[PDB]
């Protein structure tokens, strides 16, 4: 009995098979985040994205800004949270224009782990990244918007 | 399987014929040379042993006489060490006033000015101030007259021709067989219980009946002349007896198991003692006899002939699991086979080791009027910091020399190595993600701090003032070695060392011995750099293990040997894939690490250890406790501690240090010097070369040896070698003169 | 660095990390459109000897002028 | 793809075809030497650039040569 | 007043445009 | 005349666990390479990318990464073992080119059904000057 | 098989290893909701115009309407300037 | 004995030899004729 295993079976593809990789818990965790809802419009996906990602930004830019010891801009410090939020928006968008023609397909695989034919996710087209960005540029200033607007008994303000 | 002495007579005859054929081992060196490199190569492969034969016989047997012939060396430079104590030393007067007077062992002879180097170092003596330590350990070992140095300096001498003789009669008379050097049970028997063992009871014994008693008298202030000879200790028991009344039982309570009783001399107390700041004796002699017991033990787990213990195959197959297959099943033919093999565990362990001692010698000083040596105690941490990384350095080396030359899977597999092979990838991109990590939240805190106080805004760095990064956990440590005593260590008196507990600061002649070492973020942010520049170090060493064989880059490496300069410009160029470019560039990270750690312990000892005493108890430190806020910026280590303590040797000029000051220069010159190496490249060179031989062939004085530019491999091992030696002796002239005038 | 390291182990630690790349989740997600690979030999030449130019100069003109300037004399 | 040319001092001796770890070279049949053959690069798009047949050939001066040039993933020896 | 204005334009401004626009001609493909 | 033979899939692969150094995204949307070769016997073999591999007893086929992983392998099969091998080219389209030995004939030894390609019948200090191939597209090698 | 030159996307592995493939967790409603909000934002080359112009008019705002007790650099010297070495 | 020549003719121990007399020499004359920037006979 052994725990590691070639991946997929296939011992000539680079890579293998380990709790951490190939895990019930792990498998339908990573399954269950947005980025792998290979069935989802990407704008939605993004929006998640975008709100989880936003709202994580203002702790360190405030606790940790220049500002943050005079709490009086202090807390308004999460303006530099929205302002990397539209750098990665740019980032994000000349990845896609960079990445993504208009009339091409999705570069994304078109099969499963199982050998079955597979419909190969929109996110990696170029409507499809278009639309996971303005997801995750409204769903992220959104989070960063809705982490501001709750300064109010927390241990860490 | 029945161990026992295998030898065979007269393999190789003693004859000078082979010293008149230069590269005699090598096939092709005995040719002699038809060009430069010939003479190179006759001096890097002289000790590939086997590179000269594929006999393993013959290989071990070279290897056990080398060996012979280093410890006739060391005999030799201990006989030197002990014959210059007994004739040009001033260890007597130093014994009378150890807190005064100033070791010095060697004396220079006055021909072209250099007479300066003899220095006032006190006793009406000129001469140099050694920083080794052999007086604190002649004195820690009852010596007091000059004629037993000379004893023990013939004694030295005596067996460096007994190791001597055994090299030349055990490759030329009685060789041992193959299997005599393959009984491993047998070797790590003898060396566990009678090598370790017998030694350290031995020396328990020398230190009870000669250590403890004359350092009773010296202690109370007796003349080193009137103190009894060590062995009217062993005579009359009625001088111990004074000394330590439990001497009156004759052993007695040793048989009745009423060891108690022995509490007067065998003791528990820890710390240091108040008068010599060194460790107790008693706790010394006491810890020997313990460490013997240990070793006796442990140097029977390992079955021979008589069927009881443990044969070492059987421990290694039985430990394997879920995750690493049959692991372990293979290794005891890969280690009774491969030298490389063993050679590297046993510099990565020894190498470990030499660091330990390091950090233990000085946070528990062992020996008398240590302590209050700065020079000496600065000089020997320093030094066992360099002797355990290059050590490792090399363990390094023969891990990669073993995986290209004695690794053979359809031979001798091992699943645990197989497996590792097997996810390379994944390890290294690992460390070198962690590397990054360590790099930019360690040093770039630095950057961060040097940033800020540039700017104006030193309440924005990271500081005990201002974002403090406590070392919470190592202070959590420190303060239960502290409280350990009388809790946790009920027999213990006081604490472990000094640098825990917190008061009992310990003085010595007005000069600090230890007290409690304070840890803030200063100490944080070095700390992670360690981490940072070992991680890095290992990155590069294991990345040149783990590849020596193959690579997508390169499939066939290991046919292209361990050491070789490249593949090629082709694949967008392969310079430096060979395991040896690995341990090349890993020399360069264990200097960076090294270094970073000498003068983390200079400044942290200089400034919030060392340090005069009132004779009201105000402790002035040899720096003003500027640590804590000069070295948490990169600023501050150039201005505050290199530009500040660099005083000493660029000022020592007109003075006994003035060798200090010659050194600092001549090392950076030779560092400097090994750019021109590292830089270039042998193409350039060998076409100048062709001009300078044009030049010799027009006056008819071009040589038959034909000149040559260095191999690509030369020329890195030539760069890599100046490079460490210049940085290394700076920062030694740097320390030497510093801790020897403020010290 | 550029000018001791050479090519050949920067390569390798490239392919490490490629593999690096290709094997994390959400990462994978991104794939670069050119090859990262190692600087080429004389670009490395050409890349340390700038920085050992730029530092020399920047070096020794920090030095001089507030040597001079903090004295004006 | 780099490129990679014979000479006719080529003594035909094999070294070259021996050393190449991709495959570049080949010998031919020809009458200007004894051993009557010849190298050649056929494949040079296969080249990785290594000169391991330049060291393998004992001509003075060589007869192969190796004039790296454009630079693909094959000449290159990226396995990603 | 202007510099407040510039230093940003071409610390900040300027800098994101021109790697960006650069990033996009250097990642074409006709 | 000499007929290449065709790769047969269902070609059994060596018995091996898995590593980290076999193929990438590469082999999707590029290419990758195919050796086969004939083993008279079960026998353990390094991997030219992960560690130890048992090689089958009849036919062996072997999916690799790059042509030097193939031609690497290869040597040390026809030199530690004596086997004959041969290796392919594989597009993404299914389409297999046969490269090794091109012949049947290993290379080193001259074949006479082979064309000079890159043979310049000239010593090689009589190529021009620059110079005289400047702002023309030509290298003196070239001629 | 592990080894087809009809499917190399197995035969290369090429497969999506996590991606769920489930339908929508989001219910709709919410999914209207953020479709007709973020549509805008949806278009690339619009959304890059936007967010240059819209960030850098922005930065170019908080800059020049920045308060001295925020920055020190608006706030200028408060002290009597000092005396050169030699001169002013 | 002919072989032990030898290896006292190598270059290493030849040019051990030689540079020490030569150091020895050297020393000496120092000794006694220290200092001197000059060559004061004329
Ligand atoms: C005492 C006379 C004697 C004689 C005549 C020989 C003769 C021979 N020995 Mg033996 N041997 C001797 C003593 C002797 N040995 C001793 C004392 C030892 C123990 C170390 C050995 C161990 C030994 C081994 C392991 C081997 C030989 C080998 C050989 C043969 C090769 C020739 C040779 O050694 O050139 C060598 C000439 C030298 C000058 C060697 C000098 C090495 C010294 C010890 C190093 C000194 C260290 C130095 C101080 C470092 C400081 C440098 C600093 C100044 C910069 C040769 C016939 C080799 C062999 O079998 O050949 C195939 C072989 O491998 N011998
Ligand atoms: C070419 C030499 C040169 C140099 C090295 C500088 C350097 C500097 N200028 Mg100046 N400037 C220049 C020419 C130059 N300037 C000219 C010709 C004008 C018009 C009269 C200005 C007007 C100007 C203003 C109003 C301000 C500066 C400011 C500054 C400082 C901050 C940088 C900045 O705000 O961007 C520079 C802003 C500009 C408008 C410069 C562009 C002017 C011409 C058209 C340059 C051509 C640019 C072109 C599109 C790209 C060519 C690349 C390069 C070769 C110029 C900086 C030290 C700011 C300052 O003082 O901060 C304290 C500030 O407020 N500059
Ligand atoms: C050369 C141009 C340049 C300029 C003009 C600035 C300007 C600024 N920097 Mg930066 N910096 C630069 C270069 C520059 N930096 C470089 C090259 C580095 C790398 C070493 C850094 C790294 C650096 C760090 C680590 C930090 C700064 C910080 C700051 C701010 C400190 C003053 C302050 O507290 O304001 C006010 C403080 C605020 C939080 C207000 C936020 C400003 C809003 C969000 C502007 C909106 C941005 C806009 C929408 C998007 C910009 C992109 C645009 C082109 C589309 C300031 C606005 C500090 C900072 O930003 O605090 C978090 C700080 O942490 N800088
Ligand atoms: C209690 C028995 C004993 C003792 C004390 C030693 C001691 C030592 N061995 Mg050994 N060994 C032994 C048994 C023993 N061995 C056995 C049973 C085997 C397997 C058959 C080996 C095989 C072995 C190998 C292959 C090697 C050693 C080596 C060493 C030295 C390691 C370096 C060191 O610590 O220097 C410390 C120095 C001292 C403690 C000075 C005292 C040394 C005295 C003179 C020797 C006392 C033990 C000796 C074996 C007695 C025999 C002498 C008699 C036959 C004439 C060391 C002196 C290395 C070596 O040979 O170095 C030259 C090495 O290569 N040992
Ligand atoms: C007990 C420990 C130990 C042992 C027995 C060995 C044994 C061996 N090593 Mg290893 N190694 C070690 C430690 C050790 N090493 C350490 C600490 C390092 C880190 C630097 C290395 C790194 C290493 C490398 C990279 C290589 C070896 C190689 C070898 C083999 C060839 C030795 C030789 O003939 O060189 C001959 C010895 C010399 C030419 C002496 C050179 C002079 C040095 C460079 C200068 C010393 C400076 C001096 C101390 C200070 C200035 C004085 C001066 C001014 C007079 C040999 C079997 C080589 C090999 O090919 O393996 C098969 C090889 O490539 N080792
Ligand atoms: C001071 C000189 C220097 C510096 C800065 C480095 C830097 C580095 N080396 Mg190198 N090295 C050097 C000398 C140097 N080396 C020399 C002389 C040699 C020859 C022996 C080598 C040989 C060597 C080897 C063999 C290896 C390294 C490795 C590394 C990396 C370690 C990982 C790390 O810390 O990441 C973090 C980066 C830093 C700590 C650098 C400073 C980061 C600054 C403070 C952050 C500033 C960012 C800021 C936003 C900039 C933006 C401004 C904008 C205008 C662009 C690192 C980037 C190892 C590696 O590959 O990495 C795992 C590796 O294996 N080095
Ligand atoms: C948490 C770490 C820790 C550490 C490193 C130590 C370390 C030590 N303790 Mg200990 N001890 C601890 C926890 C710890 N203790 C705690 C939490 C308590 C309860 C408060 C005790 C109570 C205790 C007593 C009563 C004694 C020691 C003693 C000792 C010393 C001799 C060890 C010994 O007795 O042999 C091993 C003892 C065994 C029962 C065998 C266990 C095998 C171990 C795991 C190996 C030693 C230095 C002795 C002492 O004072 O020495 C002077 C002693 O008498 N300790
Ligand atoms: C090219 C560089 C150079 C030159 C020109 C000199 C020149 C001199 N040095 Mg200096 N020196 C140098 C480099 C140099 N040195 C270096 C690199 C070092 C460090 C190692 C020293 C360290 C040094 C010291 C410590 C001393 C000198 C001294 C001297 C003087 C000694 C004259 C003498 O020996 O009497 C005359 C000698 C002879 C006539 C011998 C030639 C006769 C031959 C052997 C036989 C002829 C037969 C016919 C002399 C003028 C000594 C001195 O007193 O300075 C004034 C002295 O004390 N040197
Ligand atoms: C020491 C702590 C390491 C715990 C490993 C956990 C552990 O011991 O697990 C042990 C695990 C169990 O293996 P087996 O049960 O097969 O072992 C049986 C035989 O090999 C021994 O007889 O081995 C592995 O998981 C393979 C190693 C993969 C793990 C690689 C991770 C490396 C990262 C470690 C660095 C982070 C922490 C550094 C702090 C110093
Ligand atoms: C300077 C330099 C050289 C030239 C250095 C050489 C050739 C060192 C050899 C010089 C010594 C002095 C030759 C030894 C001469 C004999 C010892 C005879 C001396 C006569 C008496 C004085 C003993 C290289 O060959 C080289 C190769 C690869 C990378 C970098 C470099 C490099 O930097
Ligand atoms: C570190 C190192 C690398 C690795 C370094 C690499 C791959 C460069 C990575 C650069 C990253 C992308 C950051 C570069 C940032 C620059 C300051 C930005 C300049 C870009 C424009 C201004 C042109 C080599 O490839 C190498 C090759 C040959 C000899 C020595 C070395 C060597 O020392």
């Amino acid at each position: 009995y052994q725990v590691v295993q070639p991946i997929n079976g296939d011992p000539f593809i680079g890579s293998l098979e380990t709790p951490v990789t190939s895990s019930p818990l792990v498998a339908w965790y990573l399954s269950n985040l947005p980025g792998y809802r290979t069935a989802v419009n990407p704008l939605l996906r993004g929006i998640e994205v975008g709100l989880a990602h936003g709202f994580l930004l203002v702790g360190p830019f405030v606790k940790a800004g220049p500002l943050r010891n005079t709490e009086i801009a202090g807390q308004a410090g999460s303006l530099a949270a929205g302002g990397l939020v539209v750098i990665l928006s740019i980032c994000l968008t000349i990845y896609g224009i960079s990445s993504f023609n208009e009339g091409d397909p999705s570069t994304a695989p078109s099969l499963t782990l199982t050998g079955r034919k597979k419909q190969p996710d929109q996110l990696q087209t170029a409507d499809g990244w278009a639309k996971f960005t303005g997801g995750f540029f409204f769903g992220g200033i959104s989070g960063v918007i809705w982490a501001f607007f709750l300064l109010y008994v927390l241990d860490l303000p | 399987p029945e161990v026992k002495i295998l030898v065979d007579r007269d393999p190789i005859k003693t004859s000078f014929e082979q010293w008149a054929k230069p590269g005699h081992f090598s096939r092709t060196i005995a040719k002699g040379p038809d060009t430069t490199t010939w003479i190179w190569n006759l001096h890097a492969d002289a000790h590939d042993f086997d590179s000269h034969t594929s006999d393993l016989e013959e290989i071990s047997r070279k290897v056990f006489s080398a060996h012979f012939g280093q410890l006739s060396i060391i005999f030799l430079w201990l006989s030197g060490m002990y014959f210059h104590g007994a004739r040009f030393s001033n260890y007597e007067a130093w014994l009378n006033d150890p807190t005064h007077i100033r070791p010095s062992a060697q004396v220079v002879w006055p021909i072209v000015g250099q007479e300066i180097l003899n220095g006032d170092v006190g006793g009406g003596f000129r001469g140099i101030q050694i920083t080794s330590g052999f007086f604190q350990i002649w004195r820690a070992s009852g010596i007091t007259s000059e004629l037993q140095l000379y004893c023990t300096a013939i004694g030295a001498l005596v067996f460096a021709a007994l190791m001597l003789f055994a090299g030349w009669f055990h490759y030329h008379k009685a060789a041992p067989k193959l299997v005599w050097f393959q009984d491993v049970e047998s070797m790590l028997n003898h060396h566990l219980a009678g090598l370790l063992g017998l030694g350290s009871l031995s020396w328990a014994g020398h230190q009870v009946h000669v250590s403890l008693p004359i350092n009773q008298f010296l202690n109370a202030g007796v003349d080193p002349k009137e103190i009894p000879l060590p062995h009217e200790f062993i005579l009359n028991r009625d001088l111990l007896a004074q000394l330590y009344p439990s001497f009156a039982e004759g052993a007695t309570p040793f048989f009745t198991l009423n060891w108690s009783k022995y509490a007067d001399f065998l003791t528990f107390r820890g710390g240091l003692d108040p008068l010599t700041g060194g460790l107790w004796l008693t706790d010394i002699a006491h810890h020997h006899l313990a460490i013997a017991i240990l070793f006796l033990i442990a140097g029977h787990m390992y079955r021979t002939n008589w069927g009881i213990g443990h044969g070492i195959k059987d421990i290694l197959e039985a430990h394997k699991g879920p995750f690493t297959g049959q692991g372990h099943k293979g290794l005891y033919e890969i280690l009774t086979t491969s030298w490389h093999a063993q050679l590297s565990i046993n510099l990565a362990m020894l190498g470990s080791l030499t660091i330990i001692v390091a950090h233990h010698m000085y946070a528990m000083p062992p020996y008398p009027y240590l302590a209050t040596d700065y020079g000496t105690q600065l000089s020997l941490f320093t030094h066992h910091m360099w002797i355990g990384g290059f050590l490792i350095v090399g363990a390094a080396a023969h891990a990669a020399i073993f995986m290209v030359r004695d690794y053979d899977p359809t031979t001798r597999y091992n699943d645990l190595l197989d497996r590792v092979l097997r996810h390379r990838d994944a390890i290294i991109s690992h460390l070198n993600w962690v590397c990054i990590f360590l790099g930019f939240h360690s040093f770039g805190l630095y950057i961060h701090n040097d940033t800020m106080s540039a700017l104006g805004r030193p309440q924005d760095m990271f500081s005990d003032t201002a974002i403090q990064l406590q070392p919470v956990f190592a202070q959590w440590i420190q303060n239960t070695h502290a409280l350990a005593p009388g809790t946790t260590a009920p027999g213990a008196t006081t604490s472990t060392s000094l640098t825990w507990g917190g008061g009992d600061l310990v003085s010595v002649g007005g000069k600090v011995a230890l007290l409690p070492i304070p840890l803030g973020t200063a100490d944080f942010l070095v700390h992670h750099i360690h981490a940072f520049t070992i991680h890095v170090t290992v990155l590069i060493l294991l990345k040149g293990v783990l590849f020596a064989r193959s690579s997508r880059l390169i499939p066939d490496k290991a046919n292209l040997g361990f050491r070789f300069p490249c593949d090629g410009p082709g694949r967008g160029g392969t310079c430096q894939v060979s395991a040896w470019d690995h341990v090349f560039l890993g020399l360069f990270w264990m200097y960076n690490a090294i270094s970073v750690v000498i003068f983390h312990f200079s400044w942290k000892m200089q400034s919030d250890v060392w340090g005069s005493i009132n004779d009201q108890g105000v402790v002035t430190h040899i720096t003003g406790g500027n640590f804590a806020q000069s070295s948490i910026t990169i600023n501050g280590w150039l201005r505050d501690f290199l530009w500040a303590q660099a005083s000493q040797v660029i000022q020592s000029y007109g003075s006994s240090l003035s060798a200090y000051g010659l050194f600092f220069l001549g090392a950076h010159f030779v560092w400097a010097f090994s750019l021109m190496f590292l830089f270039s490249g042998r193409g350039y060179w060998q076409e100048l070369i062709e001009s300078i031989v044009w030049a010799h062939n027009k006056l008819k004085v071009a040589p038959a040896t034909q000149p040559r530019a260095l191999s690509i491999v030369q020329g890195r091992a030539v760069g890599v070698t100046h490079y460490l030696l210049g940085g290394i002796a700076t920062t030694w002239a740097f320390f030497l003169a510093r801790i020897i005038a403020v010290g | 660095m550029f000018l001791i390291s050479w090519r050949g182990y920067w390569q390798e630690l490239i392919e490490t990390l490629a593999w690096a790349h290709e094997r994390t989740p959400l990462a994978n997600l991104i794939r670069w459109r050119d090859k990262p690979v190692a600087l080429s030999i004389v670009q490395a030449r050409l890349v340390g000897l700038v920085h050992f130019s730029v530092g020399y100069i920047f070096t020794y003109a920090a030095f001089l002028i507030a040597s001079t300037s903090g004295k004006f004399g | 793809s780099h490129s990679v040319k014979i000479y006719d001092t080529c003594i035909g001796c094999t070294q070259c075809v021996r050393a190449c770890p991709t495959d570049v070279l080949e010998m031919i049949p020809w009458g200007g030497c004894k051993a009557k053959q010849i190298a050649s690069a056929p494949r040079t798009e296969d080249c990785v650039g290594c000169k391991r047949c330049e060291s393998a050939c004992p001509t003075d001066f060589l007869s192969v040569r190796v004039y790296l040039w454009h630079e693909t993933t094959r000449s290159m020896g990226l396995a990603y | 007043n202007l510099p407040s204005l510039f230093v940003p334009l071409v610390g900040l401004l300027f800098p994101a445009v021109a790697m960006a626009s650069l990033f996009l001609h250097v990642e074409k493909r006709l | 005349g000499f007929t290449p033979p065709e790769l047969d899939p269902n070609t059994p692969s060596p018995i091996f666990g898995g590593s980290t150094g076999g193929l990438l995204r590469k082999a999707q949307v590029e290419e990758f390479y195919v050796i086969t070769w004939e083993s008279p016997k079960e026998q353990i073999f390094e991997m030219p990318t992960g560690g130890a591999a048992i090689m089958r007893e009849g036919p062996n086929l072997l999916k690799l990464a790059r042509k030097e992983q193939c031609l690497a392998l290869g040597t040390r099969l026809r030199s530690k073992y004596k086997i004959k091998y041969q290796f392919y080219r594989v597009f993404p389209s299914g389409e297999v080119q046969y490269l090794h030995p091109k012949d049947g004939v290993y290379p080193e030894k001259v074949n006479p059904g082979r064309q000079g390609v890159g043979v310049n019948f000239r010593s090689i200090g009589k190529n021009v000057s620059p110079i005289e191939v400047k702002f023309t597209g030509k290298q003196p090698y070239d001629l | 098989v592990y080894f087809d030159l009809e499917d190399l996307g197995n035969t290369t592995g090429q497969w999506d290893l996590y991606g769920s493939d489930a339908p929508s967790p989001y219910n709709s409603l919410q999914s209207k909701f953020f479709e007709t909000f973020a549509a805008p934002f949806t278009k690339r080359g619009l959304l890059l115009k936007f967010l240059i112009l819209g960030g850098g008019s922005t930065l170019a705002y908080f800059s020049a309407t920045a308060s001295g007790d925020i920055l020190p650099i608006k706030k200028g010297p408060q002290l009597p300037p000092q005396l050169g070495p030699r001169l002013g | 004995m002919r072989d032990l020549k030898t290896y006292l003719s190598v270059a290493p121990v030849a040019s051990t030899l030689w540079f020490a007399a030569l150091a020895g020499l050297l020393i000496e004359i120092n000794r006694f004729f220290p200092d001197a920037l000059t060559f004061p006979f004329f």
